């Protein structure tokens, strides 16, 4: 009883670990996409006028 | 989710490996011998049928007569385990002949790692295994991987890999102090079998020319065969040999190693 | 612009009379164009994408 | 037995998501591409 | 079971020009780097040894290929491609695509070779990315191996030479075909032959004289089919090695080391990966093979 | 799990001298055209090529095969068990004549060569003829070759000069094969091995010509150094074979033949539908073992 139930705390655990992962990405990847489309101060001002 | 990943685990059992039960004199296995040692298989007569005789990588040292300079590692272990291999070298009594015509080669077997051996007075009972990974037979199951010396194994190293990286076991007759004497090295590259072969030979490239000057006033046709590899298994690329020290000898050992068998290829 | 064939898994409509007459013969020689076979292990429903 | 557990984190309650439109969309390995077609008149 | 595949970013976009290649080509095997599931392009180009800039290497791009993964394309996206892989014992099923038209059967025995028909054919280039992706080919083994016999005859007779129907063309049964040499780096290929003479004259000091006498009393008495590669003129050579006593208990030390040496010529005439073929369909042109690598 | 089992479906019954033969040979290793589940009796054993036959021609069958074992042989149909590439089993040493099969062995699978009484089994209810195949350990399986090998050679030496061959020499190391601490003998009066008595012997001309042909291509300040080693293994008079006498476009179509011999004479004994025994009894015939295939 105490080994069975030391068994399912860790597969249900490493999928909360796997479903954390997924939330981290969606940041990730979101400032990924705004570093890709990202100019820097120097270039953009003077094209911006 | 928990529930659609309940059941997409149940599903897959992994097969077992195979077990050759071996039966061995006492004298020619040391009790000291680390679990995960690579083995061999000497079947040379038949009129016994009783008992079987296995080759470690340390008690082969001993056989055959490479000096401490080629390999001074394990010329401490293999002299501290056998005084003066009387207990090897009784058994054959051609160890002088089978490395002039080069049949030894053609008789030895590989077989794999060790699993259990309980060591005994007068027969060592040995467990060995040949397919899959290599487990435990028992119940307190420990994953036992393949263990080389430093001494004996040769890596062979932008390199794209695939998932395979195998073990070979090259053997190599000689002659030092003008009398026949062989020599064996390991070596470990995923790199398919039409380079390792065009490697092995810049690996004896001083080598050959210390033996065909050396026999050029006479030569025989039986001389000619030079060595033999085999392929003895597959490593899982990206696990790496783990170093570790044993009373002392540098020792590696490589984990989730499963096990083959290969015919000896003559290579010159 | 030719007309041309595509896999996509439309709504068939059943006809009351057969067609699987001499049709082994029409695939080695062209009865009719634009055919394409199909096996028994991938003739299903392609997954359908846009 | 001491056991840390990590905390955990939001995308919709990060101030990050200003500069996102978030519209979830159920089956996108269904989709091979997307488009917008801007159409820019112009006064003179 | 085992779920399997291959997703590869192209890392901006790709065209609808150089779409049209990687489109009809679909269905076909190429190698790539590591055995990852996310990609980029740099690693599935088997080009990234056959450069445009520098010239090929033959053997060393056949030398590659025993070394990496292999994979087949299922489907294209025009920002990603993806792909399937090959476990080393799997049964697949494989498409026969390939434009040299070679006509398989059931129980056939396939070999993965680098594209030596043409070079421009099986080289698209995608210059969106800067990369060309670079396909192989498979061949069955009675061509598996003549091409690369006819491969090794052309770098001995080009050092003599520096004629050029004979050296260069490889002859399948019925027709002939132009290999697409013209400017190769040999300096990896004359090893290999630097490593068949080390087999050769060994193969030429313990002939068995048993056998060379069996010619003397073949190409002048009767007429085999293929003793007319001689004409009824007989080698001086071999009469000049003949002139030696039989010695049957010496024709056994002969013939047994003879026959070592030709398992080691499974070292030099190999192949890439294998494709053992069971089960063959003819209007269809889908096989399914048996991967099953060394 | 998976399922496995070749049904032998057979027109009439089986008489009773016919079921007994094969209720012996209960356990063994088969040649098969196909791996579905119902086929006639027509596709298993080697009959289907060999029934004047030849080595090769059944080499090249074995190697691109899927061998079947014997389970249960009821008297309206036989009944097989397919095997897989590793794969586990269990065989019964059951062929004729006997050879004493040791533990821990390679045994590899080639074809029959001595006289017919032995090998097949003559059914006459259905008219046809199964073949086994030949199972030997390895090292005698190359063995049992390389001296028959010889003595086909010395039985066409006789013929046309008699002087040449002593039957006190020939017959008396050529019928004895010492392997694992005993002999055998061996019931030969061939036509089996009259392929590779010629395409040896046509080889054995072409080699010390090609071994100064390629040797006089490869010299440069680059040289491999091991090849300054084996330049001096070969004889004398083989140095000296001047090609003046042979043409350019000759000596062409006498490297194609030449090369092609040197890999289909070594390729078919690296040929490997083998199967590695871990376990074996004597006095009860029993044997387990893995297959691997090539």
């Amino acid at each position: 009883f105490t080994e069975y139930a030391g068994a399912i705390k860790t597969i249900t655990s490493a999928l909360q670990f796997g479903m954390d992962a997924l939330e981290r990405g969606l940041v990730d990847t979101v400032l990924a996409v705004k570093l890709r489309h990202a100019p820097p101060v120097f270039i953009l001002k003077t094209l911006g006028d | 989710t928990v529930g659609s990943l309940h059941e997409a685990l149940r599903q897959a059992p992994f097969r077992q490996p195979t077990y050759g039960d071996f039966l061995v004199y006492s004298q020619t296995f040391s009790p000291q011998e680390p679990l995960g040692t690579f083995l061999f298989s000497f079947k040379q007569e038949d009129n016994g049928s009783s008992m079987d005789m296995l080759l470690t990588p340390t008690s082969l040292f001993m056989l055959s007569g490479m000096e401490a300079a080629k390999a001074p590692q394990t010329h401490k272990v293999a002299g501290v385990w056998y005084g003066s291999g009387s207990g090897l070298a009784d058994f054959i009594p051609n160890l002088s002949e089978l490395m002039d015509t080069g049949e030894f080669h053609t008789l030895l077997t590989p077989v794999g790692p060790m699993v259990q051996s309980v060591h005994s007075t007068f027969v060592t009972k040995v467990t060995s295994a040949m397919k899959g990974v290599g487990l435990a037979r028992d119940e307190p199951r420990a994953h036992v991987g393949l263990t080389l010396p430093c001494d004996m194994l040769v890596d062979l190293d932008r390199e794209p890999a695939g998932l395979n990286v195998t073990i070979y076991a090259s053997l190599v007759y000689l002659r030092v102090n003008q009398r026949p004497s062989m020599a064996l090295t390991f070596f470990q590259s995923g790199k398919g079998f039409a380079e390792v072969v065009a490697m092995i030979k810049d690996h004896f490239t001083d080598v050959i020319r210390t033996k065909y000057i050396q026999l050029r006033h006479e030569l025989y046709i039986n001389r000619l065969v030079f060595g033999a590899v085999c392929t003895l298994g597959t490593v899982p690329f990206d696990s790496h040999p783990v170093h570790q020290s044993l009373n002392s000898l540098p020792v590696l050992v490589f984990a989730n190693f499963e096990a083959a068998c290969g015919p000896w290829t003559v290579f010159l | 612009m030719e007309a041309t064939l595509e896999q996509r898994p439309f709504p068939y409509l059943a006809t009351e009379a057969n067609l699987l007459t001499q049709i082994k013969e029409s695939a080695a020689d062209g009865l009719f164009k634009s055919f394409q076979l199909l096996l028994g292990k991938d003739a299903r429903e392609g997954s359908v994408r846009f | 037995v001491y056991t840390n557990v990590v905390e955990f984190v939001k995308f919709l309650e990060t101030a990050l998501a200003a500069a996102c439109v978030n519209t979830e969309f159920k089956d996108l390995r269904r989709m091979i591409d997307g488009k917008i077609q801007f159409k820019i008149s112009m006064p003179t | 079971a085992l779920d399997k595949s291959i997703v590869v970013n192209l890392t901006s976009r790709l065209f609808a020009d150089e779409l049209a290649a990687l489109q009809s080509k679909i269905g076909s095997v190429l190698p790539l780097g590591d055995c990852h599931r996310l990609q980029n392009i740099q690693a599935l180009g088997l080009g990234c040894v056959c450069s445009r800039e520098t010239s090929p290497d033959y053997i060393q791009i056949m030398q590659y290929l025993s070394k990496c993964t292999l994979a087949v394309l299922e489907e294209v996206r025009p920002d990603s491609l993806r792909l399937t892989r090959m476990d080393p014992s799997d049964n697949l099923q494989i498409k026969n695509v390939y434009a040299p038209f070679f006509q398989w059967d059931s129980n056939t025995q396939l070999a993965v070779l680098p594209p030596l028909f043409s070079r421009k054919d099986s080289t698209i280039v995608l210059e969106s990315n800067g990369f060309d992706i670079v396909f192989p080919m498979v061949v069955p083994q009675q061509l598996g191996h003549a091409i690369l016999q006819q491969l090794l005859v052309y770098h001995i007779y080009s050092k003599i030479s520096a004629l050029d129907l004979y050296t260069t063309n490889v002859s399948f049964m019925g027709r002939t075909y132009r290999l697409d040499v013209d400017n190769t780096d040999p300096r990896t290929a004359l090893r290999v032959l630097d490593d068949l003479s080390m087999y050769l004259c060994i193969l030429s000091a313990l002939v068995p004289r048993g056998c060379l006498r069996l010619l003397t009393a073949l190409v002048r008495h009767d007429r085999h089919p293929l003793t007319e590669v001689f004409e009824g003129v007989v080698p001086d050579e071999v009469t000049r090695i003949d002139l030696d006593q039989l010695s049957v208990p010496d024709d056994i030390t002969r013939m047994r080391v003879m026959f070592s040496y030709l398992q080691s010529l499974s070292s030099i005439f190999n192949l890439g990966p294998r494709l053992h073929v069971y089960a063959y369909s003819a209007e269809t042109l889908a096989a399914s093979c048996w991967y099953s690598p060394r």
